[PDB]
């Protein structure tokens, strides 16, 4: 029996509003280069009080064993795809540069251009640059766990990309996922309300 | 208010979920023109959630506790308990009301 996602919407407007949820709930509890990032310099010194509470070893790096000390982290599906984007350089673990680098996406200050680029590193597993059909069912799946069966799932996922995959490669790169949610209020999901 | 229910067939009527259990529902969900939009019977996959949690709209926090184990209700949800001004992107318009028939099929692990 073939499925497809309400209205056949395509699998990122379906997930995006979810993404941007469950990873602003993560934030709060966090929360609870810089010159260049969307906070002013009295921001970022909070900012680095908040990260100095986290680092439980002093560090000066925050690792997963301490981002899962929070219950909102690790009962939350998109933990482990916020660690690994927050780990810009691939070590392992977060420095303050890049603990300030992530938030900055989410600010009510950044811009369209770098919260479409946070999305897209929620899927794009392994930093290539292409999210691959692979990659797109292994997120969607941390996400719906046992709420649609995997055969559903498939086929949403396959008709996306052959929707988005402009020329045809079996991958969506950046310019083609922008094009496919340029109608879209991502930059609504990506960020944190502001007061 | 936000949520209003209305039983179709009863339940049990002495289990019922409470804030933090995990329950399964077979739901089909409908604008108020009557026009569905999602429905897990027409896909024959139940869906699970914890209830009362704020992992599901609020509608469905405040109306499905009230529901007993095995009950089919309609649960009619105003947009301040649903998806507020904005809606939810490709389905459901800002400002609507939404009207869920849901079937209580599971609470934790006792089944219907
Ligand atoms: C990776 C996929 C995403 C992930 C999708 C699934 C697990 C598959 C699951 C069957 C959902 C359906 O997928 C076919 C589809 O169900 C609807 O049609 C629907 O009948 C509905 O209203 N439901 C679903 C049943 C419970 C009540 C309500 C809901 O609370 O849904 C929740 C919801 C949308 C909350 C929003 C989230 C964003 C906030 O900003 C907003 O805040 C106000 C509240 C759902 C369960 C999310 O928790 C989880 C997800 O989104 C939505 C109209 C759109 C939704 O697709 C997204
Ligand atoms: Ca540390
Ligand atoms: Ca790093
Ligand atoms: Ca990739
Ligand atoms: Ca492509």
């Amino acid at each position: 029996h073939p499925y497809w996602l309400p209205n056949f919407m395509d699998v990122f407007t379906w997930s995006l509003p979810f993404v941007g949820e469950k990873i602003t709930d993560m934030l709060i509890a966090i929360l609870n280069i810089v010159s260049a990032s969307n906070f002013d310099r009295d921001e970022v010194d909070r900012l680095r009080k908040r990260f100095m509470k986290l680092d439980k070893d002093s560090s000066g790096t925050i690792d997963r064993d301490e981002f899962l000390s929070l219950p909102q982290v690790s009962s939350n599906p998109l933990a482990t795809r916020m660690i690994a984007i927050f780990d810009e350089d691939g070590g392992g673990d977060v420095d303050f540069q890049e603990f300030v680098s992530g938030l900055s996406a989410f600010s009510s200050k950044g811009n369209k251009e770098e919260k479409l680029r946070f999305a897209f590193k929620v899927y794009d597993i392994d930093r290539d640059g292409y999210i691959s059909n692979g990659e797109l069912f292994i997120v969607l799946k941390m996400m719906v766990g046992n709420n649609l069966k995997d055969v559903q799932l498939q086929q949403i996922v396959d008709k996306t990309i052959m929707e988005a995959d402009k020329d045809r490669d079996g991958k969506i790169s950046f310019e083609e996922f922008t094009e496919m949610v340029e109608n879209t209020d991502v930059s609504l999901s990506m960020t944190l309300s502001m007061f | 208010m936000g949520v209003t229910k209305e039983l179709k067939s009863p339940g049990n009527g002495v289990d019922f979920p409470k804030k933090g259990d995990f329950v399964t529902i077979h739901y089909t969900g409908r604008l108020t023109d009557g026009s569905k939009f999602d429905s897990s019977v027409d896909r024959n996959e139940p869906f699970q959630t914890q209830i009362g949690t704020g992992r599901v709209i609020k509608g469905w926090d405040e109306g499905v506790p009230q529901m007993s184990l095995g009950e089919k209700a309609v649960l009619t949800i105003t947009p301040d308990y649903g998806y507020g001004a904005r809606g939810f992107p490709g389905v459901i318009p800002g400002n609507s009301t939404l009207i869920f028939e849901v079937e209580l099929l599971g609470i934790n692990n006792k089944r219907a």
